[PDB]
């Protein structure tokens, strides 16, 4: 039978009308500050003004710093019709927890 | 390549990756079994033991009640996170504080 | 009646569910099981 | 002593159900009486929306529950009869529910009458009042609307909600139907209460 | 021996080797006591 899933269409929440919280959780800032840290890692082209030795550094200052080029998307539902309802999240507008 | 089979011209380039050895600052994995509580597996700051005639794993007996732990014989596991994404982890999510 | 080649050999040997004990749920090395001992 | 209680209490469930009974109430001595001696008690009451139910309350040592002839002769009799019919509750011994020819003929007059609700239930869920018991917490219906636009808010489907079945006690002393939604306000030692909205499913009899 | 003889129990595929994992760069020793070092340090 039709065993490939029909394709979906990334429905954003308008940012007036979103319910999660704006502030990221100790989850997010991890995976945000790990995924830029592996990126730096990568390329090492960065924005931030100080020098640091490490990419995990560099990483932690980019998101303290509100200078992370990455966006929190928090998957809020799949419609049966097709539609991925989403929520999109800029982290340098967000709160950020007691990462210390 | 191995570094005692490196040759004459070689040098570090951009995009190399270079296995070096654990030093004083590192985080850890530490880990007892049975792993019954989610601090049974907790991150600690390494500090590397200089005395050739040391086998142990040291710690602070304040620490030993993470992991139900004491020293009449226990053993402990530990790993040290090489790759980046883990450290990241290790020292933001998993840190015993 | 008397013949003795082809006796029960399970008649010689013998006098005539989970294991409360057992680690089987018990994800741990047996190199490590002294953590379990008492003191 | 059920009967007893049940004199008591099946009124007290009548009147937490909203209903106005339909017949003068007898004393308890005749009630036992014609339980002992007619095989059990009727009891009528009109609901708001001009819906009648009847109760039925079954002598434990009765011929109705046990012979399915006898039970399957009186309902379809009392089914027949040119009543707006909406609900009846057959109120029978615990040891009743494990028979299993009376519970055939009980879902056989549900097959013969769609539009009706068959239910029969043990004595203890009458020998209370049910809402006023200290571990219950407070149940109440809610509209299909307010429960739609909870719905909406929160990106659910009813499939996705805790279920609750229809015989659950609370819920049979509510009235509640397999469809229907049941918001809960219960004590909390964390948050000092919670609320909570259950689905109501299909009845385990 | 049996394809799903493999399966079922503690030392079968599904808890031995999908549940858990034998791994590479990790060291084991027997533990001591050091009042020196910090709660969140290790020797
Ligand atoms: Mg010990």
């Amino acid at each position: 039978g039709f065993v490939q899933a029909s394709s979906q269409t990334l429905v954003i929440i308008p940012d007036n009308e979103r319910i999660t919280s704006n502030v990221l959780t100790t989850f997010e800032a991890t995976r945000l500050v790990a995924v830029r840290a592996q990126q730096l890692a990568i390329n090492g082209s960065t924005m931030l003004k100080k020098k640091y030795s490490s990419p995990i550094d560099i990483a932690k200052q980019e998101l303290f710093n509100r200078k992370i080029p990455l966006l929190v998307m928090r998957c809020i539902k799949v419609t049966p019709e097709g539609q991925k309802i989403v929520e999109i999240w800029n982290p340098r507008e967000m709160g950020i927890p007691l990462l210390d | 390549h191995d570094i005692e089979g490196l040759k004459q011209d070689f040098r570090l380039e951009v995009g190399d990756i270079l296995y070096r050895d654990v030093v004083t600052g590192d985080v850890a994995f530490f880990n007892r079994q049975p792993s019954l509580e989610r601090s049974s597996i907790g991150v600690h700051r390494i500090v590397v033991l200089e005395n050739p005639k040391i086998s142990t794993f040291q710690m602070n007996v304040s620490a030993c009640a993470w992991y139900n732990a004491d020293f009449d014989g226990d053993q402990m596991n530990l790993w040290v996170p090489w790759s980046v994404m883990s450290r990241v982890e290790a020292e933001l999510l998993c840190s015993v504080r | 009646g008397e013949d003795s080649s082809m006796d029960d050999i399970s008649a010689y040997s013998s006098p005539g569910l989970d294991d409360p004990f057992s680690i089987e749920d018990v994800d741990i090395s047996l190199d490590v099981l002294d953590n379990l001992a008492p003191q | 002593m059920a009967m007893q209680k049940l004199f008591t209490y099946i009124y007290e469930f009548i009147e937490y159900r909203k209903m106005v009974l339909l017949e003068e109430k007898v004393p308890y001595d005749k009630f036992v009486q014609m339980v002992l001696n007619t095989g059990f008690f009727r009891i009528n009451a009109e609901t708001l929306n001009h819906g009648i139910v009847s109760v039925f309350i079954f002598g434990a040592n009765g011929k109705y529950v046990h012979h399915g002839g006898d039970m399957r002769t009186l309902l379809t009799n009392t089914l027949n009869e040119k009543k707006h019919y909406e609900e009846l509750i057959l109120i029978v011994d615990k040891p009743v529910l494990s028979k299993k020819n009376i519970l055939d003929i009980i879902v056989e007059q549900r097959a013969a009458n769609p539009t009706i609700v068959i239910n029969i239930y043990p004595y203890h869920l009458f020998c209370i009042n049910i809402p006023k018991v200290s571990a219950i917490p407070k149940h109440k219906l809610i509209t299909q609307e307010e429960a739609q636009e909870f719905l909406g808010r929160e990106y659910l489907q009813p499939q996705d909600l805790m279920q609750i079945s229809a015989s659950d006690p609370p819920v049979v002393w509510l009235g509640g139907r397999p469809g229907d939604f049941v918001q809960i306000e219960r004590p909390s030692e964390t948050a000092m209460h919670a609320v909570v909205i259950r689905f109501i499913t299909k009845s385990k009899i | 021996p049996s394809i799903m003889r493999r399966l079922p129990r503690k030392e079968g595929r599904i808890r031995k080797s999908l549940l858990g994992s034998q791994v590479w760069s990790i060291s084991r020793s027997t533990i001591c006591g050091n009042s020196d070092l910090h709660l969140d340090e290790v020797g």
